[PDB]
């Protein structure tokens, strides 16, 4: 049952990315002031300009300019020869402002808006995540850390990646393609570009037994990569949500997480969601797992919960949608309670993917024991 | 399971100086005697990572050794040094994610045989029956070359 | 095996569909002029401001400024009292426009851009679609049509919907909750919504065997709706893909599809795999189906094709990998002539899904009874 | 399978003004008989969208129209119709959309006795075996009563 399965990521040089650390970035600066706020962050990223626009309620005084900047500048655009520099770029602020206001039951507070949110887990990886977004994300990161510390001094912020496994009776036997499209400065050739990359970054890696003779390397195939960025291509707010999530292994409700506080179901419940689904696979009750929580504007209560575990469950389905109901409360402050959601940490979740990281509140494998004790299987 | 946490590409052998016919009290001696020698050479045999081990065979048990090994030759000198030095008939070793281990014969001053295993060094679940070899890590996890 | 599945769908008058529509109506003005242009559009609406970005690459000449007024108009924000006013916006315009150059195989172009593109099809619904998903538009597209028509004038252009469908061993047998958030002028009581919109909207579309008492209605739960549209939330092109093909039914790619010309291989491929897997079902070889196809930039060929039939396959799966490259030339100028993309009809597509609605290009089944034949199904 | 193409809400009536114990040449007349009074007035009964649907049992045959009902009103008044002027035994009734099927006995001049059957109204696969009831539509797809 041989099938090729592909998963594709982005470095924090990307455009689109640029958007979402953007956003998150002022995120970060708002919730250390008024952790209560509500932040609805939105921004575009052009040529020559940062565009950041949205909604905010709170008290908190925050530089935009000034973030913007600091934001641009850390990833790694300095001068114009990389086709855009955080000192001399456009940062236009379109951020409307307002005052919070001031005794019913916390948890009782309505979502704030509908959507839908998907949480996936399997025990294919260690960090219980699907194997091929994991190490399309190793790629671009391993990119990002060789520019930086100076190994590779000609490497440039923008890169993209893209693994192809080929997978046999739902285990991998090894890859069958990898593609590394990174940004480079005009002083480095082209053939010894491809040397230097295959050897610094895709061996490093990637296992070396995946990687045979049949494996087949396209590294920067169209040639030169010198101006890219913002100017080779137009970036905005939540246009990567799929390569922050899972990639195409799992289903995805299709709302943004960057620049979103957590009061906002579209992306706490996804956390939410994620959490369910990791604990329901560590405490074995199934080797995949899927949740489904779709909320209805006003109303506290999810409008529906679906668990899915494809026939890899220990337990009847049905009985594993009392233990989702009994264990997790899913109204939308519920979330942010079993959480702790209200801290400036989104800056870190906005570069290489939301889940598979296990310092986040929502990777935790807490209530993993008490699933499995409920569930009565020892 | 791939377990993506470990460094790729790197060896793991597990080595014991254990024998069915000798008094437990020389066997922790030599097992203390090996486990400095491995820390002696870092550079040669790779960084001991853990020490609290146990094996199994069929029930006996011995005490068993991590060694983190960066290359292919650091893996056969630890292997040499359990064939050569303490009289072990082989070495288990695999891959670092993948967990893809096989048995070395590391026997003799020259030469080595090397055979695959089929399948992957995982652990065990819980409750299923263990069958045949396996071995218990220092957090009581119970682990298994299964095909 | 009863499980609660949810789908929601968005009006035209959404901020996300506002943008989605504008760069659209952008790029069919493009291609009526010069049909092998490459349009890369974005789109960023704010509260008083439309702001058209990306790259051109055409000698056709377009006022945007027109377009995106008559577009916006068209929707129905014509006053400043409904939140956005056509005739008194701010339109920016960031559009990068190139020369178009000027001998090799056509066919032979590589992909202009890595990317994944995800197909899907069911017998479960007469189009071949996700029934949750086709009913979510209907809905949405039924507020726009009594709206407009003058049934109730009092509505406004701004609505959402979001159906949670009640499967029992993989067939539908009710719904669970229905929830529709429309905006509405001042005039209006919100008791009197109520009755009305549950009469004119939900009664007509939804069949009423499914509505038992048992069904929840959520219709505007917070209360008035009557500042929306641009001014209630920013809006970018792009961020209501999934609402777009399938909602939560299917996986996505990521790539976004309004305001990109059929060249880009992140919407014709879309299309592409939607065309191969609605004729693969189509022909009877499996009741769902589901193709991802991966293309390395600057490389003709696909990296990867993965056909998925759930273990709903009248063939062996390893047989229709070789059908579906027997068959369907999956080159990126391939999809172009296998399809003809080249027309400016992409003005309708970014309203109410791309997929699903039988005057489409990809949307016709005529390769299916090829297919069965070379199956040897009879 | 749910036809989604279909207007949400309306009824279906399969009827036919056939016996099995007539000449056929008088069988023809009826049927067109009853279809003339059908259009005839279509406020009452609906519109008549189909007439070259054949029926089946068990195998004979026989010509069978569908009307397209605006309400239950009106199907009844097809029922009543069938079954009081041309001596029918039921009409098949099937919903809009999801094509769940009933059969409907409107016999006598008041009340009438609705029998909702098991299923939904399907299209039977090319290949499968036909069992029992069947009708064949005006494209020769087959369509059954499917549990
Ligand atoms: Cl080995
Ligand atoms: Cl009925």
């Amino acid at each position: 049952a041989k099938h090729l399965f592909t998963s594709e990521s982005v470095s924090e040089g990307h455009p689109d990315k640029i958007a979402d650390q953007i956003s998150d970035a002022v995120l970060d600066a708002i919730l250390e002031q008024d952790p209560k706020a509500r932040v609805a962050c939105e921004t575009y990223v052009k040529t020559g300009m940062v565009l950041v626009g949205g909604e905010i309620t709170t008290s908190a005084w925050v530089d935009i300019e000034e973030i913007t900047r600091n934001t641009v500048r850390e990833i790694g655009y300095v001068h114009s020869d990389m086709g855009f520099d955080a000192n001399s770029c456009a940062v236009l602020s379109a951020i409307g402002k307002q005052s919070p206001d001031i005794r019913a039951d916390p948890l009782e507070q309505g979502a704030g808006d509908q959507g839908l949110m998907f949480g996936y887990a399997t025990n294919e990886t260690d960090v219980l995540m699907p194997a091929p977004i994991t190490y399309a994300h190793r790629l671009v990161q391993r990119q990002a850390e060789v520019r930086k510390n100076g190994t590779l001094p000609w490497l440039r912020p923008d890169a993209k990646s893209q693994v192809t496994f080929q997978y046999d009776d739902g285990k991998i036997v090894g890859i069958d393609a990898v593609v590394l499209s990174t940004q480079h400065s005009e002083e480095i050739d082209q053939k010894s570009l491809q040397e230097a990359v295959m050897e610094e970054i895709i061996k490093p890696i990637l296992p070396a037994e995946w990687l045979t003779s049949a494996t087949k390397f396209f590294i920067n195939p169209t040639g030169r990569f010198v101006i890219g960025g913002p100017m080779g291509d137009c970036g905005l707010t939540g246009r990567k949500i799929i390569v922050d999530t899972y990639g195409g292994m799992a289903r995805h409700g299709g709302g943004a997480f960057s620049g979103k506080d957590p009061s906002k179901v579209d992306r706490s419940a996804a956390y939410a969601a994620r959490y369910v689904a990791k604990n329901i696979v560590a405490a074995g009750l199934a080797d995949r797992c899927e949740i489904q929580v779709s909320y209805a504007i006003g109303v506290a209560e999810p409008t529906s919960i679906m668990v899915e575990t494809f026939g890899t469950e220990k337990v009847p389905s049905e009985q594993l949608t009392l233990l989702v109901r009994e264990f997790f409360d899913l109204r939308p402050y519920g979330l942010i309670q079993m959480l702790d959601l209200l801290h400036p940490i989104y800056k870190e979740t906005a570069a290489y993917g939301h889940f598979g990281r296990e310092h986040f509140p929502w990777e935790k494998t807490d209530k993993a024991q008490l699933l499995r004790d409920a569930a009565g299987l020892k | 399971m791939i377990f993506t946490k470990e460094p790729a590409n790197v060896f793991y052998v597990l080595v014991s100086a254990f024998r069915s016919n000798l008094c437990d009290e020389v066997n922790m001696s030599r097992h203390r005697h090996m486990v400095s020698t491995l820390r002696a050479a870092p550079g040669l045999y790779g960084s001991v990572e853990s020490t609290d081990l146990t094996g199994c065979y069929r029930p006996t048990e011995e005490k068993t050794v991590r060694v983190r090994c960066k290359d292919k030759a650091q893996a056969l000198n630890v292997a040499r040094l359990a064939c050569n030095e303490w009289e072990q008939d082989c070495v288990l070793v695999y891959k670092s994610q993948t967990h893809t281990a096989g048995l070395v014969y590391a026997k003799g001053i020259d030469g080595y045989k090397a055979e695959r295993l089929p399948g992957s060094f995982q652990e065990v679940p819980k409750g299923a029956p263990l069958q045949g070899c396996f071995t218990i890590d220092e957090f009581g996890r119970r682990w298994q070359v299964q095909h």
